[PDB]
DNA sequence: TGGAAGGCGCCCGAACAGGGACTG
DNA sequence: CAGTCCCTGTTCGGGCGCCT
């Protein structure tokens, strides 16, 4: 007979199933030392069991190192039995930001002691669990164990845990509406509006509420100390900061090694203002091997120095006033790179953060900046549960003409101008109707599938014609190249009738920038016009100019 | 203490997993408030991350309302429990409902709650309450009763429902009434003030059957169509018959009648665009019999109850919206338009939202199935907001398109 | 040594989906 | 017509970051 904790979570596989039968690690005798220590303590407790070979299933093992310990943490890898065990749905939705915290008068940080290890697992399931304890030589055999409770490395283990943990400390929150208990994992941060005294009687208070269930809070718990340090940040009574972040140093940079550089930027990118990661990612495209040498570029070298400039100085965030207003500031960066800052009072931000994705093969700074701000209303809806008020550098009236103009629902949340530079623009605009006096060129272009080759040119009222030759094309690139064709040799008014709906399509939602060439050659021209006038025309249907152009582009 | 109805999936067929989304803080108040209370009364109770299963949920305040009320997302349970409500327990359209003069739409959904639920199914109703800078993780709940929003609801507590409604019925023998999910639409000929009370007497007779009622009127008869309209001009310039032509031409795939020779002929040279072309005799008459084809029906357009709706949106600009209902391409059962709704002028993504829920509405009332949406939006900007706007208690299916107007067809 | 998990984020490319035009 | 090809968009899985 053992005895029963906490109420237990029943567990199942995945049906008409079985269990983990894979064999043990060849394991060096070094860990097997730190292993069969403490293994052998577990026992003790109730954590794990002896057990008859009448249990067939046998499962790996190891141990690394808890960084900043000479402690040894163990993990037991169940790949085999996690593809097999019941699907769970993860009840951890995301991760708090400092950002996001009210100011606290007092303010503490406990994690549990050995917090999987103090869960109950499930009766019935207990026996998958099976392992074996290596040894000096290979002659002795080492027991076989069952746990008792949550594995360190199950694919159920979080998920309980978590689960559990609601449910015990539910009972103390109600008890205490006034109380501030983030749980994340093991990880408690308590905060109050309390007297440092009064408030640490309810911490010890909390402290026994989780010893009813069997939760030990050994003095691993930061008590009068801030800085506090929490989800890799440090807290103090006005303001939060990332700890301090090591970017490698290498002469020689891999593929693993950029990798390593970015995401450490990025991760810096929600304090620091200004990160950018595009250059550096760049170097990124197309390549195998993580293990991979390739040099820098004069590009992400200038990228990695300015970033490297703003990390030199420290930077912090605030907290938040939920009797203030949320404010997000976006600064276009170029290269469809975007910085943001939210605040609440002035130059005192709660975080930072940037948009860099490239979405569409065209797009413009409007489309781009209507990304961002969506981008940060969810992050903001996440965080404080409310959307920022926005600040952005784009006219009024730019914006109300390309909203009103577009063909699709757009739309952005209260916002104001703010007159910082560069300000987005439309580059170009389409006239609705066709310019008085400006020629009009009707333009075609065709090629063959097979010999990818093919014609792009045009005729006009005026007499003006072109035919042009083209090779390794397709017919969509024909109907783009005659619009160029157009735009280059037609004045600075131009009436443009066109039978491509592709052609027209990219065109009319007005691009500043392309993946393709060609396509930044038309808007390079289009910007350069005074008056463009774009029509559409349907094939074959013996229609003026487009009749005449389409023969000249067959032949 | 009732007997519940059993109730499976598909055949070969797995309950919903679907990521619960972000929610403002006053929702999640809201949630946690009518959570609260709907626990205390047992008609749902917590459970754990041993349930595989989730469905999104979220609040919303009718047109009108002030109250929040609970709103679950279960379109991806619904398409699993498509068996039991179209073939097993479903309802019949009163195709009568449409020609009343006056509709009412009650929430009678409360009445649900009484009814218990299948055992075996509320793995199955699973759905997870989310944390403002996730302080807590998820609370999980699942169902005990007849949750609103699920199709089998409004089919299992159907006896319940026609034996509450017979004596009403029997009172008021030519008044129509249809069930729609967690909504009652009623209708009459009867002048407002006699229908509005008629509402009045079935919401009594409601209350002594134990439900409450926390009502959108409609005029089925009011509600028109939007045909294909050809433009009149003095002077015609080259561009304006090349836009015509391009206009009558893409017509044509609607009416086959449609003829473009005589018109196209005026485009004979390479011309200037500006410069103005007179019509000839028989380009005269071609523009007047195709004036006159798209003034007819469409030939052979029916509604077949075996397909699925589908709905488009074109955003028209200035506060205009355009529409068509369609089971297959070009043969359309509706054309419609919109303006001035909540929104105009100001804001796109509440007034898509406004036209969403119109359109479905007479998709309701007209053959009693929701549409699914092709929405000129794009994803990510539709995801952000659209909860924001929405005002009804069902959530039609939608996908999103983007096609650019290198023609007006629907609207000059 | 080399090795586990769950959660969120980025950036990439490779896979699948689906509209439009041209061709057998 | 169905059967390709072009093109452009989404989704997904894999690497890094960060927490436990
Ligand atoms: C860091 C880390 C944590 N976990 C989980 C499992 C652990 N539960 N247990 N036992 C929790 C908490 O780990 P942790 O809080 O870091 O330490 P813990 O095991 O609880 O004992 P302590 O040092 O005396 O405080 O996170 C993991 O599965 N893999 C990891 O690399
Ligand atoms: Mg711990």
């Amino acid at each position: 007979v053992p005895i029963s904790p906490i109420e237990t979570v029943p567990v199942k596989l995945k049906p008409g199933m079985d269990g983990p039968k894979v064999k043990q690690w060849p394991l060096t005798e070094e860990k097997i030392k730190a292993l069969v220590e403490i293994c052998t303590e577990m026992e003790k407790e109730g954590k794990i069991s002896k057990i008859g070979p009448e249990n067939p299933y046998n499962t790996p093992v190891f141990a690394i190192k808890k960084k900043d310990s000479t402690k040894w943490r163990k993990l037991v890898d169940f790949r085999e039995l996690n593809k097999r065990t019941q699907d769970f749905w993860e009840v951890q939705l995301g991760i708090p930001h400092p950002a996001g915290l009210k100011k606290k008068k007092s303010v503490t940080v406990l994690d549990v002691g050995d917090a999987y290890f103090s869960v109950p697992l499930d009766e019935d399931f207990r026996k998958y669990t099976a392992f074996t304890i290596p040894s000096i030589n290979n002659e002795t055999p080492g027991i076989r164990y069952q746990y008792n409770v949550l594995p360190q490395g199950w694919k159920g283990s979080p998920a309980i845990f978590q689960s559990s943990m609601t449910k015990i400390l539910e009972p103390f929150k109600k008890q205490n509406p006034d109380i501030v208990i983030y749980q994340y994992m093991d990880d408690l941060y308590v905060g109050s509006d309390l007297e440092i005294g009064q408030h640490r009687t309810k911490i010890e208070e909390l402290r026994q509420h989780l010893l009813r269930w069997g939760l030990t809070t050994p003095d691993k718990k930061h008590q009068k100390e801030p800085p506090f340090l929490w989800m890799g940040y440090e807290l103090h009574p006005d303001k939060w900061t990332v700890q301090p972040i090591v970017l490698p140093e290498k002469d020689s940079w891999t593929v693993n090694d950029i990798c390593k550089l970015v995401g450490k930027l990025n991760w810096a990118s929600q304090i620091y203002p200004g990160i950018k990661v595009r250059q550096l990612s760049k170097l990124l495209r197309g390549t195998k091997a993580l293990t991979e040498v390739i040099p820098l570029t004069e590009e992400a070298e200038l990228e990695l120095a300015e970033n490297r400039e703003i990390l030199k100085e420290p930077v912090h965030g605030v907290y938040y006033d939920p009797s203030k207003d949320l404010i997000a500031e976006i600064q276009k960066q170029g290269q469809g790179q975007w910085t943001y800052q939210i605040y609440q009072e002035p130059f005192k931000n709660l975080k930072t953060g940037k948009y860099a994705r490239m979405r569409g093969a065209h797009t413009n700074d409007v489309k781009q900046l209507t990304e961002a701000v969506q981008k940060i209303t969810t992050e903001s809806i996440v965080i404080w549960g409310k959307t920022p008020k926005f600040k952005l550098p784009i006219q009024k009236e730019t914006w109300e003409t390309w909203w009103t103009e577009y063909w699709q629902a757009t739309w952005i949340p209260e916002w104001e101008f703010v007159n910082t530079p560069p300000l987005v623009k439309l580059w170009y605009q389409l006239e609705k109707e066709p310019i008085v006096g400006a020629e009009t060129f009707y333009v075609d272009g065709a090629a063959n599938r097979e010999t990818k080759l093919g014609k792009a040119g045009y005729v006009t009222n005026k007499g003006r014609q072109k035919v042009v030759p083209l090779t390794n094309t397709t017919n969509q690139k024909t109907e783009l190249q005659a619009i160029y064709l157009a735009l280059q040799d037609s004045g600075l008014e131009v009436n443009i009738v066109t039978n491509s709906q592709y052609a027209l399509g990219i065109i009319q939602a007005q691009p500043d920038k392309s993946e393709s060439e060609l396509v930044n050659q038309i808007i390079e021209q289009l910007i350069k016009k005074e008056k463009v006038y774009l029509a559409w025309v349907p094939a074959h249907k013996g229609i003026g100019g487009n009749e005449q152009v389409d023969k000249l582009v067959s032949a | 203490p009732i007997e519940t109805v059993p109730v499976k999936l598909k055949p070969g067929m797995d309950g919903p997993k679907v990521k619960q989304w972000p929610l403002t803080e006053e929702k999640i108040k809201a949630l946690v408030e009518i959570c609260t209370e709907m626990e205390k009364e047992g008609k749902i109770s917590k459970i754990g991350p041993e349930n595989p299963y989730n469905t999104p949920v979220f609040a919303i305040k009718k047109k009108d309302s002030t109250k929040w009320r609970k709103l679950v997302d279960f379109r991806e349970l619904n398409k699993r429990t498509q068996d039991f409500w179209e073939v097993q327990l479903g309802i019949p359209h009163p195709a009568g409902l449409k020609k009343k003069k006056s509709v009412t739409v009650l929430d009678v959904g409360d009445a649900y709650f009484s009814v218990p639920l299948d055992e075996d199914f509320r793995k199955y109703t699973a759905f997870t309450i989310p944390s403002i800078n996730n302080e807590t993780p998820g609370i999980r709940y699942q169902y005990n009763v007849l949750p609103q929003g699920w199709k089998g609801s409004p089919a299992i507590f159907q006896s319940s429902m026609t034996k509450i409604l017979e004596p009403f019925k029997k009172q008021n023998p030519d008044i129509v009434i249809y069930q729609y999910m967690d909504d009652l639409y009623v209708g009459s000929d009867l002048e407002i003030g006699q229908h509005r009370t008629k509402i009045e007497e079935l919401r009594q007779h409601l209350l002594r059957w134990g439900l409450t009622t926390p009502g959108y009127e409609l005029h089925p008869d009011k509600w028109t169509v939007q045909p294909i309209v050809l433009p009149e001009k003095d002077s015609w310039t080259v561009n304006d018959i090349q836009k015509l032509v391009g206009k009558l031409n893409w017509a044509s795939q609607i009416y086959p009648g449609i003829k473009v020779r005589q018109l196209s002929k005026l485009l004979r040279g390479t011309k200037a665009l500006t410069e103005v072309i007179p019509l000839t005799e028989e380009a005269e008459l071609e523009l007047a019999e195709n004036r006159e084809i798209l003034k007819e029906p469409v030939h052979g357009v029916y509604y077949d109850p075996s397909k699925d709706l589908i709905a488009e949106i074109q955003k028209q600009g200035q506060g205009q919206w355009t529409y068509q209902i369609y089971q297959e391409p070009f043969k359309n059962l509706k054309t419609g338009k919109y303006a001035r709704m909540r929104g105009a002028h100001t804001n796109d993504v509440k007034q898509l939202t406004e036209a969403v829920q119109k359109i479905t509405t007479e998709s309701i009332v007209i053959w009693g199935k929701t549409p699914k949406f092709k929405l000129p939006i794009q994803k990510e900007t539709w995801e952000t907001w659209w909860t924001e706007y929405w005002q009804a208690t069902w959530i039609p299916e939608w996908e999103f398109v983007n096609t650019p107007p290198l023609v007006k067809l629907w609207y000059q």
